[PDB]
């Protein structure tokens, strides 16, 4: 299982509005 | 701009808890709520959703690509009781559409619901609606289990392998009208439900 935060996602993905 | 393809536009989405105090008084708690868009490489999420047969990779390859979105929810879990889901769509065409919703644990489908919805004409366009559809038992228990985990790190760790895939289709032509992938976190104590919406590409 490759953790989601090591995948290439926009930084917004962990920035809760 | 919005969760909209050429032929369908999602106007509203919500999952809720409803309580009846007295015959004239109701209370409602929204778990999640939707009323320029960054992109996400769809290859980054393939393993979170089922493949092989009617898979997410197969669906995107057949396209159209302008119909594939990813929604990230920070869900508000801060709460006889009715658990429901409501959604509303708009289209410039009068069609008969089908909504397939698949709940997945570890990329493995676990619940599937198909629904057919018909249009109502309004001011030049066509509305489709799911109203107060009962949340199925798997989801209700999953929410209760989430709320019993010892800390938010365990809830969010569990939620990393929880996804929902929604495919909306024209029932006649079998064209994909909207495809939405849902990923989840728990919102941080007094933040309320929040979301980001992404276009899925490549």
């Amino acid at each position: 299982q490759v953790p989601m935060r090591k995948r290439q996602l926009p930084a917004s993905f962990w920035e809760e509005p | 701009r919005s969760i909209a393809s050429s032929k369908l536009w999602m106007l509203e989405f919500s999952a809720f808890l409803e309580r009846q105090q007295d015959p004239d008084t109701y209370n409602k708690h929204l778990f999640v709520h939707i009323s320029y868009l960054e992109t996400v490489d769809i290859r980054q999420i393939y393993d979170k959703f089922p493949e092989k047969k009617g898979g997410l990779k197969e669906l995107f390859e057949r396209g159209p690509s302008n119909a594939f979105f990813l929604v990230k929810f920070w869900a508000d879990l801060n709460t006889s009781a009715f658990y429901g889901v409501s959604s509303q769509y708009e289209s410039p065409e009068n069609m008969i559409i089908t909504c397939s919703t698949k709940v997945c644990s570890f990329g493995k489908q676990v619940v599937e619901k198909v629904e057919t919805e018909y249009a109502r004409y309004e001011n030049g366009h066509y509305l489709y609606r799911i109203h107060r559809s009962p949340l199925c038992e798997y989801m209700i228990n999953f929410i209760h289990k989430l709320k019993h985990l010892p800390e938010k790190y365990m809830m969010n760790s569990v939620l990393e392998n929880f996804t929902i895939l929604q495919v909306v289709t024209n029932r006649d032509t079998q064209e994909t009208l909207l495809c939405i992938a849902y990923v989840f976190e728990v919102s941080a104590s007094e933040h309320g439900a929040q979301h980001h919406i992404y276009r899925l590409v490549k």
